[PDB]
RNA sequence: UUUCCUCACUUACCCGGUG
RNA sequence: UGUCGGCCCCCGCCCCGCCGGGGUGCGGUUCCUCCCGGAGUCGGGUUGUUUGGGAAUGCAGCCCAAAGCGGGUGGUAAACU
RNA sequence: CACGACCUCAGCUCAGACGAGAAGACCCGCUGAAUUUAAGCAUAUUACUAAGCGGAGGAAAAGAAACCAACCGGGAUUCCCCCAGUAGCGGCGAGCGAAGAGGGAAAAGUCCAGCGCCGAAUCCCCGCCCCAGGGCGAGGGACCUGUGGCGUACG
């Protein structure tokens, strides 16, 4: 049966600016579920130092710094057991998401990131819906590198 | 001197070749219907067709009943359609010459068809000589342009249409008249034309 | 004030004809002296087929269309017949010239 | 185990060996081409491969 | 008759002499060595 | 079976396709079969090109494909005589040779002999050892720098031929260029019963 | 998806969308295109006329790359050059005319079924209509031919 | 060189007999 | 579990190097001379089967039975070119 | 066979090897139906399928053009997309149905017989000598009814 269905190029670039513009808006941010009522800026670029982080004390300890630790904290809390006979099926435990992080240079970014429940880390150039748009609902928290941030103008351009 | 063997060979209605032919084919069929001969009857076509005079090498002179091929129907009903209904003008898919070399590879298992050719004829049998080559001979397997034959892979070649003789029978070749054995056998071909390739995006 | 037209007698794109050596496999077929030699003894040793031997003797009466219309019901093609009628007539007048 | 040790040191050298001290791979490893009889090359291809033999190249650009 | 063909195929027995044919597979069927010796 | 205006359907769904079914779940793991003996053949052949030997540029022969020019397989004997290098030679510092193909013009041969030519410029040889080298053997200092060229051996340059704006002369306005084309197919037709005049 | 779906308010409904007294049964017309002649001849000489019969020579060998011609006609042909080109050459007329091929831009015949513009111009076609070069000449410029 | 029919030759072919 | 982490015991692969046993030179020649090919096969008739192949697409039986500037093909049977 | 050679054909629990059966998803060669469709049915369809028979391999088969094309020409085979539900086949009804070109995956090409030069320059077996690789024996054979080297349509 048909399990696979395709999209139109165009259609998949349209749906993924609609959810990187619902990425910079407070309402539909916080509307999505994220706790980020009081990090510093809601686009949160941040210096390209970052993607030479190597540890986890030091991916942890920045996230405390923006006060985007709250959004984490909500991902412990909702770490529990899946209803139904999707236990049996490799599916056993769940929880929720987490910010997600969109670098340029993978120099240790994606390893100083692993560790953290929820915390989702996507290439400026490869950037896939299904993590930028959970469930279909746009407003996906994202913690930008300034690296990343300007290649963004670059990728899509603007109308001009 | 084969030159004026393959050239005299073609004059079968010569008085020459029309009394050798005579005399050979009531020779041949008084003897039995699978017999060993001791060297080709014709030297010329033996080694046109891949025969040396190593050890190993050996010939076998077939008699198989020739005509078309009856039905084994009880009391010739083919229960089913008109279409059917065939029992007598029924001809054989395969050579009469790929019977002879099916039968002597047969009879001799340990040894592997090379070809067969033509060497009698009559009303009621037809003679050929079979070229079997023992692939367990050490002046067989020590030669570099012979050991391709003592390859797994040619185990009964004879009845896999894979000789000469039987090779025919299959229909394959290139061009517009062989548009039925695209792909190698006319089987591999009518699998492929049936096959409803659905795509993982369709 | 004349292009080259895709249709007509002066048809295609002009191009600069590069004519070589002819391929070698297009000789096969070719009469040798060793392969005519070869041929016209062996023809002396066997004889002639009795088609042929039963076409000679119309050719001789002056019944060409009857050897023709005989050689061609034997070997069959057309092409083929003439060819065959020419080899006999050729081999019938040596024979008288003998 | 130590008589065969025995006989198979009694049959080292031998050209016919007993068929149990013989190596037992499998029925077509066994009858499969030996290694000196896979790297007999022949007089023809001897010279084809010794002046025509493809050779070490890197194309630039 | 497929279950006729399931109850008498190769495997449904004791494959003797072929289950150690699969054993001495993944090594090469190495014979005539022995391992080294403490 | 039919109710009002339709197309007149013919799935051919009348034998047991079912059983001759192919389904493309592999698809997207043959991409990386395919992928990962590209690279385990590149490092086989480390220093030669991993797309295989120089393949030349040939024309299409219909008329839809009229224009478009295209890899073909082999160079031509001729085309290799043109430029020095050996029928068997080739083979061994990887150029395609094939012996059916012929050449029927001179511009075809000459786009293949100077394809043929700057190969052979831009064709690093290793000696066959390091202790002596030959006459046909590069330098010792182009050796290092040496590497595997990945894509197709020279792509073929599909140059779009552009024609400067001339002055339109008074000879070429003159040109009747339907009734030459309508008068090119009435010659053609009328040529056999016209010779037997 | 099936929540959409029909059957899931045929749910309680006895003959299932289907009729009592004509009940929904296994082939009632026969299969296929069955009685195209004898009891589905309405249908079929009303909404398919031309469907039974013979019409026309058999070509028993067709290459469709042998009758490969396509065409452009005289509104769309300066789309084979840029807007830039068609406007450097609007304003002097005095001579110099962009030539435009259309054999190298995918097609082979030139009809005149729009308008072009006054501004001369020089096409190479492989084909050419009588009115398509009428309306070259008209405006100004030439047909060449291109085998 | 010939076609039709008939009679003969024995070596093809066929049947019977025998240690 | 993460670390192409560390250690140990077997084994495999290409290239390079010298030593040791067997290999034999190759190309260019609008130069001379010589040689140049697969028969009960192709093909033809007929029969059955097969094919989208249709005055034969393949295969096969029986009969006829080749040629050597020949032979096959050029999707309509046939003759000349 | 008086004494030998040869041809043809036998015997062995003769020295040394080989074949058989299994499995059979995929693969190769034959054989082969009818339910079913045509609202009946007989050609057609189902189908060159199920069942039946033989033979293999990790792939098999195919394969270096007695090809396609009719063009400014392509250049072994296999596979995918397309050509295409198209040309065409068919109580021209139901239905059936390829191929060249083109875009891709992978690409690698070659050996005899014949032609005839080279003192059979060739091969197996047996008895051995040296470190898988090379020699020896006035041993026994195979072979001139033809082994080996050069050489195959690109000369
Ligand atoms: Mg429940
Ligand atoms: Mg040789
Ligand atoms: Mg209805
Ligand atoms: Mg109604
Ligand atoms: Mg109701
Ligand atoms: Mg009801
Ligand atoms: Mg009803
Ligand atoms: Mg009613
Ligand atoms: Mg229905
Ligand atoms: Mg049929
Ligand atoms: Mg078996
Ligand atoms: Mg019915
Ligand atoms: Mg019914
Ligand atoms: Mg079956
Ligand atoms: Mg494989
Ligand atoms: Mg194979
Ligand atoms: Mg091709
Ligand atoms: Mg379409
Ligand atoms: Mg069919």
């Amino acid at each position: 049966r048909r399990w696979h269905r395709r999209v139109n190029v165009n259609q998949k670039r349209y749906a993924m600016c609609s959810a990187l513009a619902a990425s910079a808006l407070p309402s539909l941010v916080m509307a999505k579920g994220h706790r980020i009522e009081e990090i510093p800026e809601v686009p949160l670029v941040v210096d390209d130092k970052v993607e030479g982080y190597k540890k986890t004390k030091e991916a942890v300890l920045l996230l405390k710094k923006l006060k985007a630790w709250n959004d984490i904290k909500k991902v412990y809390a909702s770490q529990r057991m899946r209803a139904g006979k999707g236990k049996m099926r490799n599916r056993r435990r769940i929880q929720r998401k987490g910010p997600c992080i969109i670098y340029n240079e993978d120099n240790g970014v994606t390893r100083a990131f692993r560790n953290i429940p929820g915390i989702t880390l996507q290439s400026v150039s490869r950037l896939d819906l299904l993590k930028l748009a959970p469930g279909g609902h746009i407003g996906r928290f994202c913690i930008w590198t300034e690296g990343a941030f300007r290649k963004l103008d670059d990728l899509y351009g603007t109308w001009r | 001197a084969y030159k004026y063997m393959q050239e005299l060979w073609r004059k079968k209605q010569s008085d020459v070749m029309r009394f050798l032919l005579r005399v050979r084919c009531w020779q041949y069929r008084q003897l039995s219907s699978l017999h060993r001969a001791p060297r080709p009857t014709r030297p010329d076509k033996a080694r046109r067709l891949g025969y040396k005079a190593k050890q190993g090498y050996v010939i076998y002179r077939i008699r198989v009943r020739r005509g078309g091929r009856k039905r084994p129907v009880p009391k010739g009903a083919t229960y089913g359609k008109p279409v059917h209904h065939g029992v007598n003008q029924i001809k054989f898919a395969r050579s009469l010459q790929s019977v002879a070399e099916e039968r002597a590879g047969r009879h001799c298992g340990g040894l592997r068809v090379l070809n067969s050719y033509w060497v009698g004829e009559d009303s009621t049998y037809k003679f050929f000589e079979v070229i079997l080559i023992d692939t367990f001979h050490k002046a067989i397997r020590r030669n570099p342009d012979t050991q391709w034959i003592t390859k797994a892979v040619h185990k009964h070649r004879e009845m896999r249409g894979l000789t000469s003789a039987g090779k025919k029978s299959r229909g394959l070749g290139k061009g517009h008249k062989f548009h039925l054995t695209i792909g190698g056998s006319r089987r591999a071909a009518w699998k492929r034309r049936n096959t409803l390739q659905l795509h993982r995006y369709r | 004030v004349r292009y080259p037209m895709a249709v007509g007698l002066n048809k295609g794109h002009k191009v600069t004809k590069n004519v070589s050596k002819p391929k070698h496999s297009r000789r096969r077929g070719r009469l040798t002296k060793h392969a005519k030699f070869a041929r016209d003894l062996i023809r002396e040793v066997c004889g002639f087929a009795p088609y042929e031997r039963r076409a000679m003797e119309l050719l001789k009466v002056s019944k060409d269309k009857r050897a023709l219309k005989f050689i061609k019901k034997r070997v069959g093609t057309h092409i083929r017949a003439k060819r065959k009628r020419e080899e006999l007539s050729n081999t019938l007048a040596a024979m008288r010239k003998a | 185990q130590t008589q065969k040790e025995n006989l198979r040191k009694f049959y080292k050298g031998k050209k016919y060996k007993p068929l149990d001290l013989r190596p037992k791979k499998t029925r077509a490893i066994r009858r499969q081409l030996t290694k000196h009889e896979e790297n007999l090359m022949t007089k023809k291809m001897q010279r084809k491969s010794r002046l025509y033999s493809i050779r070490k190249f890197a194309v630039k650009a | 008759s497929a279950k006729a063909k399931r109850r008498s195929t190769t495997g449904t027995g004791r494959m003797r002499h072929m289950k150690v044919v699969f054993r001495r597979f993944r090594n090469g069927f190495r014979e005539g060595t022995v391992p080294k010796p403490r | 079976a039919p109710s009002r205006n339709g197309m007149i359907l013919n799935p051919h769904f009348h034998k047991d396709w079912q059983k001759r079914v192919r389904t493309w779940f592999n698809q997207p793991a043959r991409k990386i079969r395919r992928r990962k003996a590209r690279q385990a053949k590149a490092r086989r052949i480390a220093p030669r090109p991993v797309s295989g030997p120089l393949r030349p540029v040939v024309r299409c022969p219909t008329i839809r494909y009229h224009t478009k020019v295209r890899a073909g397989r082999g160079f031509t004997l001729e085309e290799l005589k043109a430029a020095g290098i050996n029928k068997k030679v080739a083979r061994t510092i990887g150029i395609s040779v094939d012996s059916r193909r012929r050449n029927r013009s001179t511009e075809s041969l000459q786009a293949n002999v100077q394809r043929l030519k700057e190969y052979r410029t831009k064709l690093i040889i290793f000696p066959r050892k390091a202790a002596k080298p030959k006459k046909g053997d590069s330098t010792e200092e182009e050796l290092k720098m040496a590497t595997q060229l990945t894509g197709p051996v020279m792509p073929i340059k599909k140059v779009h031929k552009k024609e400067k704006a001339r002055v339109i002369s008074e000879d070429e306005k003159n040109f009747k260029a339907f009734a030459s084309l309508r008068m090119a197919r009435a010659n053609a037709r009328l040529f056999g019963i016209r010779a037997k005049r | 998806p099936t929540k959409k779906s029909k059957t899931r308010k045929l749910r309680g409904h006895v003959s299932h969308g289907h009729g009592r007294v004509g009940k929904h049964r296994k082939h009632p017309g026969g299969r296929g295109n069955a009685g195209g002649l004898h009891h589905h001849r309405i249908n079929f000489d009303k909404y398919h006329p031309g469907y039974f019969g013979k019409v026309g020579m058999r070509h028993y060998h067709l290459k469709r790359n042998t009758t490969f011609c396509p065409t452009i006609n005289l509104d769309k042909l300066w789309t084979l050059v840029s807007e830039q080109t068609r406007v450097n050459y609007s304003q002097k007329p005095d001579g110099p005319a962009p030539i435009i091929d259309v054999v190298r831009a995918g097609y082979f015949k030139v009809l005149g079924k729009g308008k072009l513009p006054k501004q001369p111009v020089i096409v190479k076609a492989k084909f050419f209509s009588r009115r398509a070069e009428e309306k070259i000449k008209g405006v100004g410029g030439a047909c060449v031919l291109t085998a």
